[PDB]
RNA sequence: AGGUAGAUUACCUGACGUUCCCAUCUGUGUGAACAUAAUGGUACUGAUCAGGCUCUAAGCAUCUUUACUUCCGUGUUCGGAUGGGAACGGGUGUAUCCUACUUGAUAUGAACCUACC
RNA sequence: GGCGGCACAUCUGUUACAAGAUAACGCAGGUGUCCAAAGAUGAACUCAAUGAGGACAGAAACCUCAUGUAGAAUAUAAGGGUAUAAGUUCAUUUGAUUAUUGAUUCCAGUACAAUCAAUAACUCUGAAAUGAUGGCCUAACGAUCCCUAAGAUUUUUAAUUAG
RNA sequence: AACAUCUUGUCAAACUAUGAAUAAACAAAGAAGAAUUCUCAGUGUUAAAUACACUUCAGGAAUUUAAAU
């Protein structure tokens, strides 16, 4: 009867953000190779502040797209794989998430060609436990208990206990 | 009376008996029939307590 | 040629000779401007209340 | 030498009380103002539209009208060396009921209360009761003893100077 | 005891931890349809396998805050009045009115309608 | 006096004296514009800033969580107002319309101008209560004569049939 | 150094939580000096009203009554 059931962390959302300089062509490619690896269509986030050193506000910078369920489990389990499940201890936040860079996006091998080009994607993932909908709903909206917050900690060894990827100190 | 207007019911689209089906239940009466077609485990997750009442579609 | 502009000297005891008029009080009983419904309600009985005046008038 | 616009001088009528800003109570629009009523004049600057002449702000008023969504207010004002009669209609959120008549209207239902019995008392033929005594400024207090088993004296006397430094 | 709608809008807030949940509430399962969005995360709808973990609520603290009372202090300032004092500057006396900051003590909600326990 | 300036029509804070009024060629500034949306309504969202994380990416590019009483934004001067909004995003729309009254500000209780409250139409938005007769409020402006536009079919008459 | 944090000394016509004194505008009984009891109508509000609003506290009749710093 013990209400740990109650206090599993389970991963809620996973945010795959492609970052480009530039708006146009390149920018569809990106948004492209989002659509293959997720299945949804992504959304292109727009400049805030134009800055002549980047070359950058209507334009379109980056494009990003977030996954749930299944799909953002199986989503992350290629991005540490292919990180062969090593993350430094400092990548892990005060708040519960953690996340990382990849730098050659796998996706298709044989048919690679210039006209798709080569993309590096970073992966954030959301960390959450259940009753996490009390701050997010419309009616009644609170905040999550201290206790029943998530810490660096709990994510580290959720990682640890879940993929067995080992943390980094150095 | 309670002021209103058709345009937010079940209908607002379609016609009377959109509406007449989600009022009686049609639309409930429709995913137990689905469900029992696709899995006997899913059927009892989402309506255990039906069967328990006995309760067909 | 430079002149005072402006002094409220003597203003108030000019004021308070003939002292400050106070209105009658008629001017506190005046209807313009009141609700229509509430006007059409007193006409209503003033015009009722008239008429069956009248007609006792024609009686005696 | 100020402008003339409408809310001229205004910087600190106008602004709302500490810690009071935001929407209002409930009770503003739902307080009942009947015709006669004694009302006082607020002008809130939350609201804008309807606002009412900051000539008329704290000014005590009496209801006149009342209107689906406007209270009819009556106010004197001073002009040059005569009074006018002003006929307002402001929203119930820039104006609140007054206490002005508080004590007065206790004082009318204390003698009606005694006037009750008055005539109940007449019924059965014994004396009846007299109106409560009017107010009165202050009275020169009456001869009193004081005991002097629980009494205590303390001088008073001019006291030492002490350099506060 | 709990839930809905409230009125007063901190005695009601904020931080740190604690206590139950029998009903209720919440968190909780799912995505076929109304509907929804980049995402069933929200909003929507269908449901009941689990749970007091959170929310909510009740209480804890030489808790910040807020709210009453004393004190501050008749000290600041002030209305009226000299052929009063002073070279000025400013400051009495008389008949009166009299704050604020601070500090200390106490409190941390009261209360209305409907339903269910 | 001239030269300068506009204290000549005008708005904000202050001088200004806790009702109203209120001086100086007193002080610090502003107006002759701007808007088919920056007007109307509905819904969703929360802003500035900071802390911690994420390939290039670094003090500044974009993504995530937490804190965040407005410290942002709201066409503009200043002062007020505003957080399930009055700010941001999305959607529909033209009430920025016609007609009749009674008031408030300036006030001589004159005009112009501004601020309202209602009534009769026809509409817009919303599920709905409501809201909408321009802009969140305080400035953003103009008589006689002359010129130039729009409007006066809701009804009233006459002649000839039938009674 | 800088940043936090606890103190310390001194300030504002265009800063303010708080905030007097002096003041401003009300009330202290005029549809004609009160009140109570009975009867009671026309319109409208209202789901409907006998509630409520205005109508000389529509109107009408008795009793009491000159009081209210």
């Amino acid at each position: 009867c013990k209400s740990d059931v109650m206090r599993k962390i389970k991963i809620d959302k996973l945010v795959l953000n492609i970052s480009v300089g530039e708006s146009g062509d390149r920018l569809t490619r990106a948004a492209k190779v989002l659509e293959t690896l997720t299945g949804q269509t992504p959304v292109l986030s727009e400049a805030r502040y134009t800055v002549r050193a980047f070359s950058i506000r209507n334009d379109q910078i980056a494009c990003h797209v977030t996954v749930r369920g299944a799909k953002a489990a199986e989503i992350l389990e290629k991005g540490l794989k292919v990180k062969e499940f090593e993350l430094k201890a400092n990548n892990f936040s005060a708040t519960g998430n953690f996340g990382f860079g990849i730098e050659e996006h796998i996706d298709l091998g044989l048919k690679y060609d210039p006209q798709v080009g080569i993309y590096g994607m970073d992966f954030f993932v959301v960390l959450a436990r259940p009753g996490f909908r009390v701050s997010r709903r419309k009616r009644m909206q609170d905040k999550i208990g201290r206790d029943h917050l998530l810490t660096k900690e709990d994510a580290i060894n959720w990682f640890k206990e879940t993929y067995e990827g080992i943390v980094l100190n150095k | 009376y309670v002021p209103h207007s058709a345009t937010r019911f079940a209908g607002a689209g379609e016609n009377e008996e959109a509406l007449r089906s989600r009022i009686l239940g049609g639309h409930v009466a429709a995913y137990m029939k689905y469900l029992s077609g696709e899995d006997a485990d899913l059927y009892k997750k989402q309506f255990g307590r039906f069967i328990a009442a006995g309760i067909a579609p | 040629s430079k002149d005072k502009n402006r002094s409220s000297h003597n203003q108030s005891h000019k004021a308070h000779r003939n002292g400050f008029y106070k209105p009658k009080k008629s001017a506190y009983m005046s209807t313009k401007g009141m609700n229509v419904q509430v006007l059409k309600n007193t006409k209503a009985q003033r015009k009722f209340a008239l008429a069956k005046k009248l007609e006792a008038k024609k009686a005696a | 030498p100020l402008s003339n616009g409408r809310n001229r001088r205004t910087r600190k009528l106008f602004k709302r009380p500490f810690r009071g800003h935001g929407l209002s109570n409930t009770s503003t629009i739902l307080h009942t103002y009947k015709v006669g009523d004694y009302v006082t004049i607020l002008c809130n600057s939350s609201i804008q539209h309807g606002l009412p002449y900051k000539a008329f702000h704290g000014k005590t008023g009496r209801v006149w009208n009342v209107n689906p969504h406007a209270i009819g207010v009556m106010v004197n004002k001073k002009v040059n060396n005569r009074i006018v009669v002003k006929r307002l209609h402001i929203s119930p959120e820039h104006i609140k009921p007054s206490g002005c008549q508080k004590d007065f209207l206790e004082r009318k239902a204390a003698v009606a209360a005694i006037r009750k019995q008055n005539i109940q008392l007449k019924k059965e033929g014994k004396p009846l009761l007299p109106l409560p005594a009017k107010r009165l400024p202050k009275q020169p207090r009456p001869a009193e003893l004081i005991k002097g088993a629980d009494i205590k004296f303390t001088t008073v006397a001019p006291l030492k100077f002490e350099e506060l430094y």
